């Protein structure tokens, strides 16, 4: 979509996998915000905003 | 009311006590007042600081 129309997809009830996606090499910028991406695994969070 | 000068003696040491463990509830500028969150949260390089 576009900038002024952005969509915003609700995640939850997830076995999350983020392996899958740290493994994947597609991704230019790879940048998180006070949480490390290897440690996303055992983290439990109650809802997850894309 | 004549015990005070006794019982203020009590009063400042249980207040003193209580604000020392207040202070545990501080970021004091980090990104979480409690040590195991940051522990389980951010990798072993940049935890310290």
């Amino acid at each position: 979509a576009s900038v002024y129309a952005w969509n915003r997809k609700r995640i939850s009830n997830c076995v999350a996998d983020y392996s899958v996606l740290y493994n994947s090499a597609s991704f230019s910028t790879f940048k998180c915000y006070g949480v490390s991406p290897t440690k996303l695994n055992d983290l439990c969070f109650t809802n997850v905003y894309a | 009311s004549a015990l005070g000068k006794l019982q203020d003696v009590v009063n400042q040491n249980a207040q003193a006590l209580n604000t020392l463990v207040k202070q545990l509830s501080s970021n004091f500028g980090a990104i979480s007042s409690v040590l195991n969150d940051i522990l389980s949260r951010l990798d072993p390089p940049e935890a310290e600081v």
